[PDB]
């Protein structure tokens, strides 16, 4: 509810911002202003055409190393349980696994930007 | 069962729905896919909450790292694909026919 | 031990990062089985009464379960309390 | 000289200080001077549901004791 | 009076975020030998406000083959994410007391990511395109390493809560237990937050203003606000989650003021780095973090698992 | 098909988490704790077929605890009714269910 | 003591809600007042629509998302 | 009057942050932008007065042309000075944006920027000092002083 | 009642007839991430804090490589909007008709679908009455993925790890 309220406020006054922005000063348009911005003059093709991704592996990778630190936020809880050697034996395999899944990609060459 | 499991459960339907149904591009139909997992760990966490099934918690974080999995795995055929043919397009998967 | 030593130095001349990681690692894998507080780790997790002690009916036949919380019978936090 | 950065420092600082002290102030004056209760856990909230079941006011932080139970 | 608390909170946090612009100028000036603005006002103290009125009066213009939607979205979603993360920091008492006061942080931080992608991709311009995919870089690896770290210093701490934070460091400092992490925490908010040497979605030199390139008047003056109030709060974080004040419930003003004079320490530290070095490559930026960060991350997360149970110093869960 | 690897080494693999009414932990309970152990406890030893057959009682009280549709089938009657009696002015409901009342502590 | 406080207060709310049940669900031609939904006899947790399904949308709201929406 | 003046007060206040954040784009063309590097140099700190050179035409408020202006650039010139959301301001640095300077007959050379665009401010010399550039700058302020468009509209 | 988690609901099936009538990744990418947040809130409400934010952070990080990905590999000229195609408008009016109409026949009468059955009553009447002490049930039970569920840690590690050589081995060409 508050969490709510306080969205609200903020979206709210961000709006008003843009909407006073917008509106308040003075406005001249035509079609030499509004043109896109290269440096002085026109652009050769469209910024819409494909725009090469060296890092397209890292992307990859970076999936899923995130989803290995989403099943290692956990941890601090888990510190809780009797079962101490079997959790901390279970959380070094996770952190092992991920240096070895690093170390892998790292001498194949994935983490090399293309060119 | 309440209104919320049905509109789960219609989010889903909506969504392997959108899969089904290409229209050109690869990346919208792995969005859709990523939609029905989406629905899945919504659904099944909502079913466990409920109940207070506890042990069965960890179950939606397991369905989530099996969906990066799925989802690594159609970003790479789509860089695949796109190498080969230039665009994502489902129409120039046809050099193999039934 | 020579070739061992050779590569340890190239790496610490080469690569101090990856020579630190692995130090670190190897030390947190390692440690724990040799350290004597393990067991009282163990042992404070046990001690933390998350739940209800729900009493047992007494059948006249348990002389190590106490009938009241501060009688002599019953598990004793006083090694926890001298740590 | 350097000095003269202080001012903007200071009028910054006292930006800063205003959002800690008003929460303060606030939680001191909805919570009859006291500290707003933190109820991280059910139990927690129980203590403070039945707080105000007993205040009579409808309101947690109205505390009753000795002279109330007798 | 909720409402007035959140009023409380939002207000200042503008006027603060002002004045950091003003004390930037200032410090930069000083350090690069120069006096920074003091004709506007007294030491220049109306800077600020000229350049909020002359911002909000000048005329802001939607390029012709931009998507007007998601051109005006973008900085009302990172203004209000720069508004929100504040919501929940112990100053000693938050806003809003949450349980996972942590994970709230991350995932908020995560989705002020998209305000610069959808702002670069819908001004439909070149450097505005080249500005969001650096971004893209960016947030790959610092998100990664971030996650780590936070993990583990929240694990000497017990839980998400913040105001555990505090009552964990009430003896002695995080940053005394755990400075390596500290290091390497420090570098990844300047990454975070877009700060040089890691400026590199707004690069001036590469790129003429970067992703924000297309914007005028009022919608740049927002970004620019969500920028630096991302800077502070940042910052503030920083300070409570490594340099813990004490507290003392009775009087709550001197906890305030040791968390506002921390606050500033670090966020001059942030602008005299900027003064100090020069910026890197969005390529060397990946590089350093998977290859020299992430590594020594993942050894000290390792070690800080280990640690509580090998010593039995393991934090109570509430 | 089925190798049952688990029962032939002893191993517990996922019959820990395969029910509600298994050991968990800090031993909080399902909420249907008790149906779940009733159904289980009649239906061990006999099959399927037999288990369907005899055990539909048990089964019935559980899929009630479960999913709640006799229940909320009473309620909706219940509110429906009262509803329909206030309309008309039929019905008047009390101070403690107005909300007039000192509840216990 | 909440135990015993908290047993009492169900058990008080549920009888309300049968007292109130009985003097609407009176002209109803097939209903049988306090009826169970479970072959069992033995005793079933209510879940909070029993409970609070009579009352008002205030004491409905701080019984099923107060401690949720405190912060 | 009443109204005449709250108009008056607005407009003073509106000029006021007009005249008070200058940020020029950054645009030199020739030997005229050395002179405007040793103005933003700590000697003549121009950050001081409260003007920042900013690279985008959409977040520039002033055009310091400074140096010479060819045919070939003319299209470039006037394309971001298009660009540039008004109010906009042009101050044309040194002879060879003034006229033609040492280039005025020339087959190349554009002779004067206010062929161009319109131009608010001439700094003469070749090329000015920093105090000449700075003491334009400080007209413009004054010019900006001077503007009343709240006042003109009230009486419109 | 509030009808929180029934407007989330909607909001959520909003979201998903929006990337699924698929416009272009960009804005599907959008519209998943909205039905991300949303689902967070849902599942906020019902109890999990943890899940909800772990799901948003998870869909916000997937989404960011989406991003990317369809800026290098899934772009044209002109993307596609909601409104700029035929197909995609009348896809997109189709999912929030079908939404409506379910959702004023369940709100108007207890109704049951040719596939479930569904009462139109209150989320917080399926609701429980009990309540933990002193710990989250929902931590505690996440928490045992190390203590307990020893195999799925095993399991899942080596699907990542696989992941990782097959990510590799797919994209090597030659
Ligand atoms: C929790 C939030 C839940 C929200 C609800 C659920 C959302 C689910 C996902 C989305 C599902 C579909 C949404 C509606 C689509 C409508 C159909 C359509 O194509 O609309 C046109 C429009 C496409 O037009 P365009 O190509 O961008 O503009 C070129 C014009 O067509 C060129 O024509 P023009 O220039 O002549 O027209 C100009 C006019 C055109 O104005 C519009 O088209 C306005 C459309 C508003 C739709 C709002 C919904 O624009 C203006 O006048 C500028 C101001 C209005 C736009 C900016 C403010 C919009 C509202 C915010 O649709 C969109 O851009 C969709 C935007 C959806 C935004 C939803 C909220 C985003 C929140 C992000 C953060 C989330 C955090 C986590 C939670
Ligand atoms: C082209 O070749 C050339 C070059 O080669 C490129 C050159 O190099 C050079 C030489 C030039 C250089 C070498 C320059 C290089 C220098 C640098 C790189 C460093 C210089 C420094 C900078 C560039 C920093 C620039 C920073 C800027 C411009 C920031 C300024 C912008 C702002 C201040 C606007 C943003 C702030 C805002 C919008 C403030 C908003 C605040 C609020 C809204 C708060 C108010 C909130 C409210 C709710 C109001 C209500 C409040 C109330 C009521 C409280 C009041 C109550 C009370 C009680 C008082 C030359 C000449 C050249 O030719
Ligand atoms: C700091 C962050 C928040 C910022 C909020 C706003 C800050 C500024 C507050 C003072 C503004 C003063 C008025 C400036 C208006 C723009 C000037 C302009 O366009 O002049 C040229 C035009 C000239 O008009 P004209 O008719 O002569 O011109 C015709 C067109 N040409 C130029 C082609 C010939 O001025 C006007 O149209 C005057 C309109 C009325 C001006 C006064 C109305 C606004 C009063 C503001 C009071 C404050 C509260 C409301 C504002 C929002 C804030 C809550
Ligand atoms: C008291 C307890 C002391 C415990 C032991 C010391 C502390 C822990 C040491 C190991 C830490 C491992 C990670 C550290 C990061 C650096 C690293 O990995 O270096 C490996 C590197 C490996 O490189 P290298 O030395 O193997 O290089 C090759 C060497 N040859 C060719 C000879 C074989 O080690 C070094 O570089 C050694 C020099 C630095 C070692 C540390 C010096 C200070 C140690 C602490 C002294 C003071 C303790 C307190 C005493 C007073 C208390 C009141
Ligand atoms: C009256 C307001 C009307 C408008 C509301 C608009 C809401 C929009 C977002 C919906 C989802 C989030 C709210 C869900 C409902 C409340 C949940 C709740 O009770 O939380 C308590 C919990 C309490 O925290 P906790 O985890 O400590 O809870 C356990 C502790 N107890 C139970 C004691 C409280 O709050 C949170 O955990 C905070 C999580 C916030 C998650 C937000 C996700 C969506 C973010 C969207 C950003 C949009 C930015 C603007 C874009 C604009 C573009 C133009
Ligand atoms: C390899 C080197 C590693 C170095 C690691 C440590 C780096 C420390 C970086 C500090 C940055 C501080 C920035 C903000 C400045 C704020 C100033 C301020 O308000 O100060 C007053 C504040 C007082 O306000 P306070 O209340 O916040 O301080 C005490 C805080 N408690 C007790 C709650 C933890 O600090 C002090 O006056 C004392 C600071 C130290 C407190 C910790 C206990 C004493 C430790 C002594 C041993 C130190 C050994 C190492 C020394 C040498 C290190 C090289
Ligand atoms: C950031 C949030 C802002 C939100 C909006 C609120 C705005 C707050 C109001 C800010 C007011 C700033 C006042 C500026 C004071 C001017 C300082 C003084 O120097 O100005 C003089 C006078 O300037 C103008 O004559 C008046 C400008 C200020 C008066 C504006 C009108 C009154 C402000 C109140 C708002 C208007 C409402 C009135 C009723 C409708 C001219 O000096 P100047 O030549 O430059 O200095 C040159 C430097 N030298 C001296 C070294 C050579
Ligand atoms: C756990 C890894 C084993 C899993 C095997 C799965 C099937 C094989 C698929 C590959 C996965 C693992 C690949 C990791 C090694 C591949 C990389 C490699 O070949 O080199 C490793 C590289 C060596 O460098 P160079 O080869 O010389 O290159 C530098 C040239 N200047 O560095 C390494 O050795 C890192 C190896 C992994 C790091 C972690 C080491 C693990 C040790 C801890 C014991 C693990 C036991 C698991 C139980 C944990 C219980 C607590
Ligand atoms: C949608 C909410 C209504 C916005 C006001 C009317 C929309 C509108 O006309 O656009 C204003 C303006 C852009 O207008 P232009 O396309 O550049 O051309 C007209 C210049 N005045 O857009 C806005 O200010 C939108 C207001 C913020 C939306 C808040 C929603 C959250
Ligand atoms: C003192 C005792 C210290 C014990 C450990 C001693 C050091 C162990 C290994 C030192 C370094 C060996 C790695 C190979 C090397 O020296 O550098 C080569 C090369 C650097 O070349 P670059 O230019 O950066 O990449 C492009 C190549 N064209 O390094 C590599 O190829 C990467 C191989 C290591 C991958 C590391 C991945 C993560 C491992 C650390 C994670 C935490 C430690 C895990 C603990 C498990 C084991 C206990
Ligand atoms: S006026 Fe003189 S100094 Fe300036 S650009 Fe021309 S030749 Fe160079």
């Amino acid at each position: 509810m508050n969490i709510m309220l306080t969205l609200l406020t903020n979206v709210t006054l961000a709006s008003l911002l843009v909407l006073i922005a917008f509106w308040l000063p003075q406005l001249n348009a035509y079609s030499e202003k509004t043109s896109p911005y290269e440096c002085g003059f026109d652009p050769m093709g469209s910024a819409r055409l494909p725009f090469s991704m060296k890092f397209f592996l890292v992307a990859i990778t970076f999936l899923l190393f995130d989803l290995e630190i989403a099943l290692l936020l956990p941890l601090p809880w888990a510190s809780q349980t009797n079962n101490l050697k079997t959790m901390l034996t279970m959380a070094l395999f996770l952190l092992i696994l991920l240096a070895a899944s690093l170390a892998y990609e790292w001498t194949q060459k994935g983490l090399e930007w293309a060119e | 069962m309440p209104l919320v499991y049905m509109n789960i459960i219609m989010a889903f339907a909506i969504a392997l729905a959108g899969l089904l149904m290409y229209r050109s591009h690869l990346m919208s139909s792995l969005l859709c896919l990523e939609g029905m997992m989406l629905s899945l760990f919504i659904m099944s966490t909502l079913i466990i909450l409920n109940t207070h099934f506890t042990l069965a918690n960890m179950m939606p974080i397991i369905l989530l790292v099996f969906a990066a999995c799925e989802a690594a795995l159609g970003l790479s055929l789509l860089v695949m694909v796109s190498n080969t043919y230039g665009t994502d397009y489902v129409q120039n998967l046809n050099l193999l026919q039934c | 031990a020579g070739r061992i030593a050779s590569f340890l130095k190239n790496a610490w001349a080469k690569e101090p990062v990856l020579v630190a990681s692995f130090a670190i690692g190897g030390l947190a894998i390692i440690l724990p089985s040799l350290s004597p507080y393990t067991n009282y780790a163990i042992r404070i997790n046990r001690a933390t009464p998350y739940n209800y002690p729900v009493p047992l009916r007494d059948d006249g036949n348990m002389p190590d379960v106490p009938s009241h919380p501060q009688d002599p019978q019953g598990p004793s936090l006083e090694w926890l309390k001298n740590l | 000289m350097w000095f003269e950065i202080l001012p903007g420092i200071a009028v910054m600082a006292a930006c800063l200080f205003i959002p800690g002290m008003a929460t303060a102030h606030i939680h001191k004056f909805t919570n009859g001077g006291k500290e707003k209760r933190v109820a991280h856990f059910s139990y927690q909230w129980n203590l403070m549901e039945r707080d105000r079941c007993i205040s009579g006011v409808n309101r947690y932080h109205v505390t009753k004791g000795l002279e109330n139970i007798d | 009076m909720f409402m007035i608390n959140i009023l409380s909170l939002i207000i200042p946090i503008l006027l603060a975020v002002a004045f950091l612009t003003l004390v930037e100028r200032k410090v930069l000036g000083y350090m690069q030998l120069r006096k920074g603005p003091n004709v506007v006002g007294p030491y220049g103290l109306l800077q600020p406000i000229a350049d909020a009125l002359k911002l909000f009066t000048k005329e802001p213009l939607r390029p012709a083959t931009s998507s007007i939607s998601m051109f005006i979205i973008a900085p009302i979603l990172a203004l209000s994410l720069a508004l929100t993360m504040w919501v929940p920091l112990p100053m000693p008492y938050p806003l809003i007391n949450m349980n996972l006061g942590v994970l709230f942080m991350l995932a908020m931080s995560s989705l002020a990511v998209y305000s610069i992608l959808w702002s670069g991709w819908a001004s439909n311009s070149k450097y505005a395109l080249i500005g969001a995919l650096r971004a893209v870089a960016q947030t790959i690896s610092y998100e990664v390493t971030l996650a780590i770290i936070l993990l583990s210093v929240l694990l000497m701490n017990g839980s998400y809560t913040l105001s555990t934070l505090i009552t964990t460091q009430e003896h002695i400092w995080m940053i005394f237990t755990s400075w390596p992490l500290a290091m390497m925490w420090f570098i990844s908010t300047l990454a975070e937050t877009n700060r040089a040497p890691f400026d590199l979605t707004e690069g001036e030199s590469e790129l003429v203003s970067g992703f924000n390139v297309e914007y005028a008047a009022g919608p740049f003056a927002m970004f620019f606000m969500a920028e630096y109030a991302n800077i502070i709060m940042m910052n503030a974080f920083t300070a409570i989650l490594f340099l813990g004040a004490s507290h003392d419930p009775h009087t709550p003003e001197l906890y305030t003021i040791n968390f506002v004079l921390k606050t500033l320490a670090l966020t001059i530290t942030f602008l005299w780095i900027r003064a100090s070095y020069p910026r890197f490559r969005y390529d060397q930026l990946m590089h350093l973090l998977w290859k020299s960060f992430l590594p020594l991350t993942l050894a000290l997360c390792m070690w800080h698992i280990s640690l509580p149970i090998m010593t039995a110093s393991i934090p109570p869960q509430s | 098909p089925f190798f049952d690897v688990q029962k032939r080494l002893g191993l517990d693999l996922d019959r820990w988490m395969t029910i509600q009414s298994a050991e968990q932990p800090h031993k909080i309970p399902g909420r249907c704790h008790a149906f779940e152990k009733e159904w289980i406890e009649c239906a061990h030893g006999i099959g399927g077929i037999r288990a369907e057959k005899e055990c539909k009682i048990e089964f019935d009280d559980f899929v009630e605890c479960l999913l709640r549709q006799k229940t909320m089938k009473r309620l909706s009657a219940i509110k429906r009714q009262r509803d329909k009696l206030i309309k008309e002015g039929k019905y008047t409901p009390p101070p403690h269910h107005l909300g007039k009342e000192d509840p216990r502590p | 003591l909440f135990q015993a406080e908290k047993d009492r207060r169900v058990l008080q709310m549920l009888r309300e809600n049968l007292e109130e049940e009985a003097i609407i669900m009176k002209d109803v031609p097939d209903w049988k007042v306090g009826e169970s939904v479970f072959h069992t006899t033995r005793w079933v947790t209510p879940m909070m629509g029993e409970l609070y399904g009579l009352r008002t949308n205030e004491e409905i709201l701080s019984a099923t998302y107060g401690f949720i929406w405190y912060t | 009057s009443r109204g005449e003046y709250v108009v008056a007060k607005l407009d003073d206040l509106v000029n006021w942050a007009r005249r008070s954040s200058l940020w020029p784009m950054t645009f030199g063309l020739a030997c005229c932008a050395v002179e405007m590097m040793h103005m933003a140099a700590p000697r003549y700190d121009m950050d001081r007065f409260g003007v920042v050179f900013r690279a985008s035409p959409r977040q520039s408020d002033v055009m310091i042309v400074a140096g010479t202006l060819t045919n070939k650039m003319a299209p470039a010139l006037r394309k971001v000075y298009d660009q540039m959301p008004e109010p906009r301001y042009v101050v044309s640095m040194g002879s060879c944006a003034n006229g033609g300077g040492y280039y005025h007959y020339s087959y190349s050379v554009v002779r004067g920027c206010d062929r161009i665009v319109p131009v608010d401010i001439y700094v003469p010399g070749c090329p000015p000092t920093a105090e000449a550039l700075l003491y334009g700058i400080l007209q413009l302020q004054r010019k900006i002083k001077r503007e009343k468009r709240l006042r003109i509209w009230y009486r419109r | 009642t509030m009808y929180i988690a029934f407007i989330l609901s909607t909001i959520f099936v909003i979201g998903f007839v929006g990337f699924s009538s698929k416009p272009s990744p960009i804005y599907g990418g959008l519209g998943l991430i909205v039905s991300g947040g949303v689902g967070c809130g849902i599942v906020l409400n019902f109890g999990g804090s943890f899940l909800g934010l772990m799901v948003f952070l998870i869909y916000l990080g997937g989404m960011l490589v989406v991003f990317g990905y369809t800026t290098a590999m899934a772009t044209e000229m002109y993307p596609e909007v909601w409104v700029s195609n035929k197909t995609v408008f009348g896809a997109f009016v189709s999912g929030l008709m079908m939404e409506f109409c379910m959702v004023y026949y369940a709100l108007k009468e207890e109704e049951v679908e040719i596939i479930f059955k569904f009462n139109g009553l209150g989320d917080w009447v399926i609701y429980d009455t009990g309540d933990s002490g002193f710990f989250s049930e929902e931590a505690m039970g996440i928490a045992a993925l190390y203590s307990y569920g020893t195999w799925l840690v095993i399991v899942t590690g080596w699907s990542l790890l696989i992941g990782v050589v097959v990510i590799m081995e797919i994209t090597r060409g030659n």
